């Protein structure tokens, strides 16, 4: 979740109703537009943000929440279009060992902007003492390791969260939903709309 | 920048690094529990020895940060549990010494094998070769024999490793700035820093004199009644105007009444409330039991258990090839992982077992919202009581109905109200005066009231005074008579049964008050009832954030432990007990009139 993946899709066409229609997912929440008009608009690009949280912190991937999650790793701006989809993965990223691949950034001295990710792996400075460098006392570091073991709560087990930010700037929309074609009907008087021309 | 920003920095660091390392101990021993091998103990010494590390480094961290300057009460608080020294404070040499007196008293406990002179071939253990022994004989002879037989072999090794023990624990807890060792365990229940709720140290016993004033009369009655029985059951041995011996009360060390059922029946004619029949007939399994449990916690609206539970809890015993611990315990993992260790039996104590156990899963889910180092109950006695109340409330006859355990038409009369109600005071109430008598003769031990070379010779006056209970030889100061109970000889609080028995009939009164039952008490049920359970879920929720005095205050309106629901909860007892006492005589003599 600190250095959450960030890839940006363009020059296709995007289904949406695929991942709608889907049961494998817990989360579905869209901000700022709804599902059931997402397979017919247009956008200019779409940020796909995927990082991986717990079970009680997927309510904190919202405009305006608070948390170690929303102030110190990934904050969502108040004016945001897109979806946020979540869903469980105790399957794959938990093992009996306990999975400690994944991190998260615990204190920094200030809250993150939207969309900002932060990679920097220097000692937090919580007191006037100067740190030197080395982690003792009062003294931390920011980027802490996960816990993920397959017998955990749901409310600890690993969640995949896939954020879509949909924007429209002054370039031309080229990420189109998929309009569907119908049967052509030949010799008979009907209303044509052939690429927009009716 | 300030004190307070850093010790919460520090605090979080500590809850999210410390919730793990937890987790780790106690999957190791829940891991031991369910499969006793070799590499599962050494799995689980390790993972005890990196927490304790952990928590001691933490700790030495902790110290450095000054109490005064902080004015959050939950920060506070849980700096002040970290601050605890414990056994740090004391020399390496004496914590070694320590260490090992306690290591080497429970394998004597747990490893005493004791049997008759003259035929040694093969000897019994404690468990389940004694306990059968002394819940079910009636030979007088032959209880009297195990009975001194244990406490000699026990007491003459325990002895002088008793004495060692009070001494070094008294040196720790003065060097921790306690008066005594009982200071220390008092010091659970001391509130300070909140206005109007603070409870002290000293406040402890007082309380405990003044319910335990109130408690007497109803004791008296209980024992005269049991003096007459017993007086029934055996023709000579016990005197109108004596104590009880010591070796005939049913247990081992007296703790518990409830094998006397039998022989102090009220109505043997009338039949028992027992319901092991109709779960063998219907074919009811142990998921069935636990099912059964989990819908009267939704009927009572506290949540659902967890898929985690029902997939990971081990509630039938493996096989012959795997070898678990058969004592039921509720495990709180860590990270919203609860389990249950129960070997469950079709019977109703298992029934009843699981019932108290889901509560103590339902009291460890609730605080699971609070910060780790604060993720217990206020006290030790709320944590027993809320099991408690779930076992009081499944037994009762209008549960039973409800489940379908019972039939429909089952006449409930008053005898069957009062013989349950004799069952359940040789269970609950019984323990009460043992209970504070062991902790006022401990607490005195500690504080240097009575000297080393007078411990049994106060002891039996105490028994006698208290207890009703007389010795039946002489004891001399070679004996360590005490020391044979589990939980003296562990460096255990014994506390918690007294507190937990006045709050579990406190929570009653409460919970059967919010669901408008207008009945008697002990007719009382607290399923269907959506307050009750909101009322109960508000204390359950703080975990160790607030006082006892004021989660008690959210029960039951009270800032101090109450005497009054146990004596209404036994009330048609207490005047059936009083009608059948005019014959007899009420109280006890300190004499050595039966036996010495
Ligand atoms: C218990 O331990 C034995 C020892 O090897 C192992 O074979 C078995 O799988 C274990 N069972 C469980 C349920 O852990
Ligand atoms: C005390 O600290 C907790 C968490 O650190 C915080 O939620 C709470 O608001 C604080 N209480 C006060 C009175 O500041
Ligand atoms: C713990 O012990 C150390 C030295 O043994 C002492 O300085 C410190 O004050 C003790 N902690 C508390 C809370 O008294
Ligand atoms: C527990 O309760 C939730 C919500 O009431 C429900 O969805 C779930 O199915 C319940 N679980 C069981 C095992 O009954
Ligand atoms: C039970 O009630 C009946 C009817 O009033 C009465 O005769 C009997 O003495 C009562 N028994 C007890 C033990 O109260
Ligand atoms: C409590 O609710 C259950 C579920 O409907 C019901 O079966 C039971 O009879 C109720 N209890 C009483 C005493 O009516």
């Amino acid at each position: 979740v600190y250095a959450w993946n960030r890839k940006r899709i363009s020059n296709c066409v995007a289904d949406y109703s695929v991942l709608y229609n889907s049961a494998s997912f817990s989360t579905f929440k869209c901000y700022g537009v709804s599902p059931t008009k997402l397979n017919d608009l247009c956008f200019t690009n779409v940020y796909a943000d995927s990082f991986v949280i717990r079970g009680d912190e997927v309510r904190q991937i919202a405009p305006g929440q608070t948390g170690k999650i929303a102030d110190y790793n990934y904050k969502l701006p108040d004016d945001f279009t897109g979806c946020v989809i979540a869903w469980n993965s105790n399957n794959l990223d938990s093992k009996v060992g306990g999975n400690y691949n994944y991190r998260y950034r615990l204190f920094r001295k200030s809250n993150l902007k939207p969309f900002e990710r932060d990679i920097s792996t220097e000692i937090y400075q919580a007191g006037s003492k100067p740190c030197n460098g080395v982690e003792g006392f009062n003294c931390y570091f920011p980027l802490q390791s996960y816990g993920f073991q397959p017998t955990n709560g749901v409310g600890y087990q690993p969640y995949r969260v896939v954020v879509l930010s949909f924007e429209l700037l002054h370039a031309p929309a080229t990420v189109c939903g998929p309009k569907k074609s119908t049967n052509l009907v030949k010799n008979k008087c009907v209303n044509f709309n052939f690429n927009g021309l009716t | 920048s300030t004190i307070e920003e850093q010790a919460k920095t520090f605090l979080d660091k500590f809850n999210h690094e410390a919730e793990d390392l937890f987790y780790q101990s106690s999957l190791a021993s829940w891991n031991y529990n369910t499969n006793i091998t070799e590499e599962n103990v050494q799995n689980m010494n390790n993972a005890g020895d990196k927490w304790s590390a952990f928590l001691k480094e933490q700790s030495t961290l902790a110290q450095m940060y000054p109490l005064q300057e902080i004015q959050n009460l939950t920060v506070k608080l849980q700096l002040q549990a970290l601050q605890q020294n414990g056994s740090s404070v004391l020399s390496e040499d004496k914590s070694k010494r320590l260490n090992t007196i306690l290591n080497t008293m429970s394998t004597i406990y747990s490893t005493g094998k004791v049997c008759n002179p003259d035929n040694p071939q093969e000897c019994l253990l404690l468990e389940p070769g004694l306990n059968e022994i002394m819940a079910n004989s009636l030979d007088y002879n032959e209880r009297l024999w195990a009975w001194e037989s244990w406490r000699s072999e026990v007491g003459k090794q325990l002895r002088p490793l008793y004495e060692e023990y009070v001494v070094l624990k008294n040196e720790m807890a003065r060097a921790n700035h306690y008066e005594d060792y009982g200071d220390y365990w008092r010091g659970d229940y001391e509130v300070n820093g909140v206005d109007g709720y603070d409870y002290s140290r000293g406040q402890l016993i007082e309380d405990v004199e003044h319910t335990f004033e109130e408690i007497k009369p109803l004791y008296e009655h209980l024992h005269a009644y049991v003096r007459a029985k017993l007086m029934n059951a055996y023709p000579s041995y016990i005197s109108p105007i004596g104590c009880l011996p010591a070796h005939l009360l049913g247990d081992m060390w007296g703790r518990f009444w409830t094998n006397l059922y039998s022989l102090t029946v009220p109505f043997g004619q009338k039949p028992n409330i027992d319901v092991t029949d109709a779960m063998v007939d219907q074919a009811w399994d142990a998921q069935r039991i636990f099912k059964e449990a989990e819908k009267f916690f939704v009927s009572v609206g506290l949540p659902n258990m967890t898929q985690g539970f029902w997939e990971n809890s081990m509630l039938t015993d493996p096989g012959n090839v795997q070898k678990a611990v058969c004592h039921p315990t509720a495990w709180d993992l860590g990270k919203g992982d609860f389990r249950i260790l129960m070997c469950t039996k079709v019977t109703m104590d298992d029934f009843l077992t699981a019932h108290h156990e889901m509560g103590h899963i339902q009291y460890d889910m609730a605080y699971a919202a609070q910060p780790f180092l604060l993720r217990n109950g206020a006290n030790e006695g709320f944590h027993e009581a809320v099991g408690e109340i779930m076992s009081l409330s499944a037994a009762t006859p209008k549960h039973l109905k409800s489940i379908g355990l019972l039939s429909p038409d089952f006449q409930e009369d008053n005898e069957t109200e009062i013989n349950f109600l004799l069952k359940q005071a040789l269970t609950i109430v019984g323990t009460l005066p043992f209970t504070y008598m062991l902790e006022k003769w401990r607490w005195m031990v500690f504080k240097g009231e009575i000297p080393k070379d007078q411990w049994m010779k106060k002891w039996w006056e105490m028994k006698r005074e208290i207890v009703g209970v007389v010795e039946p030889v002489p004891h001399d100061e070679t004996y360590c008579d005490p020391a044979s109970l589990f939980h003296v000889s562990n460096d255990y609080s014994f506390i918690r049964y007294y507190t937990r028995t006045l709050y579990q009939f406190q929570f009653q009164e409460a919970l059967c008050q919010a669901a408008k039952h207008e009945g008697p008490l002990h007719k009382c049920d607290i399923s269907n009832s959506t307050e009750a359970g909101q009322k109960l879920f508000n204390m359950l929720r703080l975990g160790k954030s607030e006082p006892w005095t004021l989660a008690l205050e959210n029960v039951v309106g009270a800032k101090n432990m109450n005497v009054r629901p146990l004596l209404n909860y036994f009330e048609p007892l207490f005047t059936w007990l009083k009608d059948q006492n005019k014959n007899s005589f009420v109280g006890w003599s300190t004499d050595w009139s039966p036996y010495a």
